[PDB]
């Protein structure tokens, strides 16, 4: 019932975010939404003595018919102090990742039940706007522990350790993790005995005071990773034997001891693309010694928190996307590659949205924080669809990469 | 006595760190402070202002000036300073309704809400701030001091407290009346519906019943103001709207300043004139800032000049918005990198129209271009009408199918069809992604000295065919793009080029129609000549036979 007091950061204000436009169908479902938080007391009213602003927005979750407001905290969450608390950041949970079954909830409602300080309520306001600006915006601010903002579950911590107690020293092998309006529970049982838990668990919270019914199931252990792979061929061409030695040549730059001198031996001379070149003895073993180079990792990797994250996500076509994550160039701490038939057969932005929000997902297992994307689109594109195909209730960072990478098929 | 609800007031800060103002009053003439005692009294009889003692340590210059000759004085007080250090506001004038938006209404009355103005109040707390004072017949008295109780003119706040208060007052009003629009601007309320003059003017009298309850009057006779309506630029008819005359003017000599307004007046006329452009109008003030300076026309925009003055011959009107109907969106590419576009529910009714310019750029295509056309009249759409219109495009369904599966970035257009109507935006080449049997190889290069500039570009192929050419005031770059364009010139119509160049790559995977580089649009009319097109990319320096830096080395 008390509010913790929070500050912005040093010579810091408050965000002033532009409201972007909204379609006619998200106005009258925020309308709604935000009609019944102002009865619930979630939310009052501003005047214009108030000037900031964050950006607003509906969504639909995963599988549901139910409009949900999302609130883009990311310009505040960056202004909001470092939230130490009595958690000091509880270091992130290694043994997540390693669990046969991960369940997503959202949580976010809980959040309502905590009041925010006073003097801070005014950084939270928000613009539901109206079509073509033919009425006033209606303006708002948090009277409660907003969904989306990073101060939430940082404050909530409290509250939630003491709701999960009974069910933590009850199941002591079953690993809980929370991410902003997200818990995510871990544990190596059966699917339907998972479920059970599971829902265990959300009984267990209603019981506690508190769409938590929904349940996103994800498999740490069968996680897509990526070594580098070499072809095997009983006839290479000129041109087969010029891409393995420019993929070499890449890998090189990862792997210390590849050579290429033999394989370059066997195309000497100016010939034709088409021409088939029988592999010398010493330039097959030197593709064996690369081979067996490829199988051990990479020298010298590891993650650093005080480090960002770096996603790179190629189009490979066919519905076909390749990621990388890493901190360092040529330091990868994830690679995968998604084919998800996730009704986007025909829309691009839609399925790269869906890669963005995979691999975001994987990382907050992984690392517990959310990766800066460099997305292989125009930020006009991008900018004008991501929002209609977006389901989760966080929103990472991005920039545009408008120049074609040579390294694209290195990853296919 | 009827009681009345009080107004409620904002309550208003000054930036952090900053005190009120201690701005010195100017010296007056006698004239003007008898002149300036009067109004003060005026006003102070109705409650705007009132008399303060010495005590505050606030003030703001105030001045008189004679109106337009006359034999009255109005005052000015100049809140410069304390705007300066009041906070800032939610202002809600930002994004103006575009007429295209706008539903057609049978009625429209126009109330004045000047004097409800003054039923705003200050900030109790704020008042201090806002401190006066009118220097006195010869010094020899102390001045009269004031401060003001009301929303002051020209002090930083007042528009958006008034625009909001009277918000907050008309918005049950608005709520339980859904068959009207209302709309404030300046000391105006618009109060529109589609309702049987009759009807009409019963909520009409509503409203002033509804406004009576915190003592606001709206004087009941007659405005000056019956359709059409002279607003933003804009002319608003009963069931049509268009924008204020567009009036080029007839000039021998044009200056940068007489064609900023000129491209200004043509993009402001864009917006329901059709077909209007502005290219070679606004690539003469590319770089300048000189104002004065006369600026010659090329031939190329005189002759864009008297298109427009064609196309502007004729008075053209939109129509306003049918939610009942669909929305539909059709682009035309006009050369020079420019797009035109009408927005229509009905053919030939056009809602608004449009245009959309090539972004700055070394390389392009039209694809591209027509994609961005569309990303911007989609949020324009969305904008002033809350959804995303139905497209017809000059673009073959075959042709983007082809290029957004096998265009490196992820792209996107919302529903749309074809429209054949030239020119078609079509790909004007395709690589091959294997190469090319019984095709001859050829393995490019080029180098440049970065001193003398002396560089060299060439080939070698498979069937023993070579070529170095020597080249002046040049560069690694230039030069591997030259070697590239040698390889294509000299070759059949089905070729496979071998390159070390990751920056000719860069540029080719890019796939551009159009480029800066004359260099990069010969390499272009090349590949559209050929029929088939292997690129292959090779590390430079691994020797790769073939890749003969040997040749370009000296
Ligand atoms: C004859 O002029 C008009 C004016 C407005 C409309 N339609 C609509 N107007 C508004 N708000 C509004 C109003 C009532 C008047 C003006 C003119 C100001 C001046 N001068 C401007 C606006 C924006 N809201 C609407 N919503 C649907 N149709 C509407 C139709 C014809």
């Amino acid at each position: 019932i008390e509010t913790v007091p929070v500050k912005l950061k040093p010579g810091m204000d408050g965000p002033k975010v532009k409201q972007w436009p909204l379609t006619e169908e998200k106005i009258k479902a925020l309308v709604e939404i935000c009609t019944e938080m102002e009865k619930e007391g979630k939310i009052s009213k501003i005047g214009p003595e108030n000037p900031y602003n964050t950006p607003v927005f509906a969504i639909k979750k995963k599988d549901s018919t139910k409009w949900r407001k999302l609130v883009d905290f990311r310009e505040l969450n960056k202004r909001t102090q470092d939230f130490w608390e009595v958690q000091l950041g509880i270091p992130h949970p290694a043994g997540l990742k390693k669990k046969k079954s991960v369940t997503v909830l959202d949580v976010g409602d809980a959040y309502f039940s905590v009041p925010l300080d006073e003097d801070f309520r005014k950084y939270t306001a928000f613009t539901i706007p109206s079509i073509n600006n033919e009425t006033p915006g209606i303006r708002y601010q948090y009277n409660v522990l907003p969904q989306g903002w990073k101060g939430s579950p940082a404050i909530f911590q409290s509250s939630m350790t003491k709701i999960l107690e009974p069910f933590k020293k009850q199941n002591p092998d079953i690993v809980i993790y929370q991410y902003m309006d997200d818990l995510y529970v871990g544990s190596d049982l059966e699917i339907g005995q998972h479920r059970t838990k599971i829902e265990e668990l959300r009984q267990h919270l209603l019981r506690w005071g508190l769409f938590l019914w929904m349940g996103y199931e994800l498999h740490p252990d069968k996680w897509t990773v990526q070594p580098i792979v070499l072809p095997e061929k009983d006839s290479w061409t000129v041109n087969d034997i010029q891409k393995l030695v420019g993929k070499l040549n890449w890998a090189s730059q990862i792997y210390p001891g590849i050579k290429v001198r033999q394989l370059s031996k066997l195309l000497r001379g100016t010939k034709a693309l088409t021409e088939v070149i029988p592999l010398t003895e010493e330039a097959e073993l030197e593709l064996a010694e690369n081979r067996e180079i490829l199988k051990e990792p990479v020298h010298g990797v590891y993650y650093d928190p005080s480090k960002d994250l770096i996603a790179e996500i190629q189009k490979q076509g066919q519905g076909q996307w390749t990621y990388q994550i890493y901190q360092e160039p040529f330091k990868n701490l994830k690679t995968g590659k998604y084919a998800r038939m996730r009704g986007a057969h025909t829309n691009d932005v839609k399925q790269l949205t869906e890669a963005v929000q995979k691999i975001t997902t994987e990382s907050i297992v992984i690392w517990g924080k959310t990766p800066k994307f460099k997305l292989p689109i125009q930020k006009e594109t991008w900018e004008t669809w991501w929002t209609e195909y977006w389901q989760a209730t966080w929103i990472p960072e991005w920039e545009f990469v408008n120049t074609p990478p040579l390294v694209k098929l290195w990853y296919q | 006595m009827v009681p009345i609800s009080p107004i409620e007031t904002v309550p208003v800060k000054l930036k952090p760190g900053m005190d009120g103002p201690k701005v010195k009053q100017w010296p007056l003439t006698e004239e003007k402070i008898k002149a300036l005692v009067e109004i003060c009294t005026e006003m102070e009889k109705e409650g705007k202002i009132s008399k303060i003692g010495p005590e505050n340590p606030y003030n703001t210059p105030v001045f008189a000036i004679k109106k337009k000759d006359s034999t009255k004085w109005r005052k000015l007080v100049d809140f410069r300073e304390l705007n300066k250090r009041t906070q800032d506001f939610w202002e809600v004038q930002l994004g103006i309704p575009h007429p295209a938006g706008l539903k057609k209404k049978k009625s429209v009355t126009v109330l004045d809400v000047g004097d409800a103005y003054f039923s705003v109040p200050l900030d109790e707390d704020f008042r201090k701030y806002t401190a006066f004072t009118i220097p006195s017949i010869n010094n020899e008295t102390p001045g009269i001091r004031y401060q003001y109780n009301v929303l002051p003119q020209g002090w930083k706040g007042s528009p958006a407290i008034f625009q909001s208060s009277m918000t907050k007052i008309l918005e049950p009003f608005a709520a339980q009346n859904p068959d009207i629009v209302i709309y404030q601007y300046m000391d105006d309320l618009y109060v529109g519906s589609d309702l049987e003059i009759g009807q009409h003017r019963t909520k009409i009298e509503e409203l002033r019943q509804h406004l009576l309850r915190w003592g606001l009057t709206t004087p009941d006779k007659k405005h000056q103001k019956e359709p059409p309506f002279l607003w933003m630029g804009y002319e608003l008819h009963p069931d049509k709207w268009t924008v204020q005359p567009i009036v080029l003017p007839e000039k021998d000599s044009w200056t940068v300043n007489d064609i900023q307004k000129l491209v200004g007046k043509l993009n402001w006329a864009s917006q329901i004139y059709p077909g209007i452009k502005v290219r070679q109008l606004s690539k003469l003030l590319r770089g300048t800032k000189a104002l004065t300076e006369v600026i010659p026309l090329t031939e190329e925009a005189e002759l864009e000049l008297a298109e427009n003055r064609e196309i502007l011959k004729e008075p053209v009107h939109g129509v306003y918005y049918d939610p009942s109907k669909d929305l539909i969106a059709e682009i035309q590419k006009q050369g020079q990198g420019q797009w035109t576009y009408q927005i229509y529910q009905e053919p030939f009714k056009n809602l608004k129209t449009g245009k959309y310019a090539r972004m700055r750029g070394a390389h392009t295509n039209d694809v591209k271009q027509l994609t961005e056309a569309v990303q911007k009249i989609t949020t324009e759409s969305i904008v002033i009408w809350g959804k995303t219109p139905k497209f017809k495009l000059p673009i073959q369904k075959e042709t983007w199918e082809t290029w957004w599966t096998e265009y490196w970035q992820a792209t996107w257009i919302p529903e749309w069809e074809f429209v054949n109507t030239p020119p078609l935006v079509k790909l004007w080449y395709q690589l091959e992604k294997e190469p090319i049997v019984g095709a001859e190889t050829f393995y490019v290069d080029g180098a440049a000295n970065r001193e003398t500039k002396l560089g060299k570009a060439g080939y070698v192929t498979n069937k023993g065919r070579q070529k170095v050419v020597p080249l002046t005031n040049t560069t690694n770059q230039k030069t591997e793009l030259q070697a590239i364009y040698l390889a294509l010139q000299d070759s059949g119509l089905e070729v496979n080029i071998v390159t070390d160049s990751q920056y000719a790559l860069g540029i080719i995977q890019a796939q551009p129609d159009k480029s800066e580089s004359e260099l990069v649009n010969q390499i272009i009319e090349q590949l559209i000549k050929k029929e088939k097109v292997y690129l292959a990319w090779v590390p430079a320096h691994k020797g790769i036979g073939g890749n003969e830096q040997v040749d370009k080395l000296v």
